[PDB]
């Protein structure tokens, strides 16, 4: 029974191994969703400064 | 791998490109840009983060080029982030299944499984979670905005 | 007496630990610990698994930590069971020693002998082992699967 | 590449050439040589002004003979002022593009982008711009006014 319940809980635990690698994955992308937008702006903005200096 | 992004999104990120164009050369620094990595339609770990500011840097000079900063942005694409997975994912620890698990639980969920978090990426989730603000997390509408960029 | 371990163990062994573990500061309870010990590579007799949580958890409470986490998989080294060790026990519940069990013979001796089952969990050992069908227990390829981790 | 302009443009731009020769190595320094081209019909950049010395200056000193002049007048003729582009020019410091442009508005343009006008040129232009003289830009009327020969 050592054996048996290691493997059938083995199942379920590396179940919910790759269940919080799911969580993770497509939550910690919405924290840099606006800091990219930040500099978008900021960058966006030197190039339409680049067209007005030429 | 730079061709399975779409081409307004590498127009996009041609500007994108230019934006953090450093450098001038055409190569652009993977750190600063790893806030890119996370904003259009991609949704990476830390750690999808770093292997692929690392690895896709193929010219390796610290500061990756366009066709490669087009083969980074495609990387993400592949990983199965779908909608319904992951709310099953959630009611591993919502025993109750409602759509709610509490935010000291939820904490707990990422701080130590998986891909660990960082605490600066955890006060974010919870307030973000919480999108009904009562000290407990809405994974549901987590859900819903998480799913929109 | 959290040293017996080794690295390769202590890492996976928190993982693991951490996938009940509140806010990464190391605790989480015994029948959980239960749970946790059984998918760390090992395959924890009840009976060794109580004896440790004796001496760890020197009152017994029921609140175990990281150092008194990696206290337990500590002796948990000591008592590992290996592959042809569970091999030849099955050749036992088969009384005339066939090569595999019956069909509820299996199902009598698991339920009230040793670390005891229920017939449901005796079922899904039907699952496990008896992978030749409904009643002939072949434990070659149960030990083939269990030894796959 | 000194033997570029026809006898016309040689005679009529060496007698330009002279009125603000000063320095006098057969050669003309910077400022007197916009000078020398603003008064001949074609309106340089104070860029195109460096762009087009130091590529056939021979001497590097920022002054540029006669025989080098006829390169950097054939120069200015492929760099004949084009009218529209500079109207265009206009619609897009002026973000609407309807035709006018304040003073102010066009000043924090010649202030902060391309060759940043001195606000003496800056206020010039607002007189001439605006034939009035008040400090509206009325760039369809600075452009032909800046037509006139």
């Amino acid at each position: 029974q050592s054996w048996f319940r290691g493997c059938q809980v083995r199942a379920y635990m590396r179940h919910l191994n790759r269940v919080v690698t799911i969580i993770q994955k497509w939550w910690r992308s919405y924290l840099g969703r606006k800091f990219y937008q930040l500099v978008v702006e900021a960058a966006y903005y030197t190039m339409k400064m680049n067209l007005y200096n030429e | 791998m730079a061709d399975q992004l779409t081409e307004e999104q590498i127009a996009e990120f041609k500007e994108a490109f230019s934006l953090f164009d450093k450098d001038g050369d055409g190569t652009i620094t993977t750190k600063e840009l790893g806030t890119v990595m996370r904003s259009l339609g991609q949704n990476p770990t830390e750690a999808e983060l770093q292997d692929m500011i690392n690895e896709v840097d193929a010219d390796g000079n610290g500061t990756i080029d366009f066709p490669e900063f087009l083969t980074m942005m495609a990387r993400k694409m592949k990983d199965t982030d779908s909608e319904e997975e992951i709310r099953e994912a959630f009611r591993v620890f919502d025993k109750d299944g409602n759509g709610y698990i509490s935010a000291a639980e939820l904490r707990h969920v990422m701080t130590n499984l998986g891909e660990k978090l960082t605490d600066e990426e955890v006060d974010e989730m919870i307030r973000e979670a919480d999108i009904d603000g009562d000290g407990q997390v809405n994974y549901e509408e987590f859900v819903q905005m998480m799913t929109a960029k």
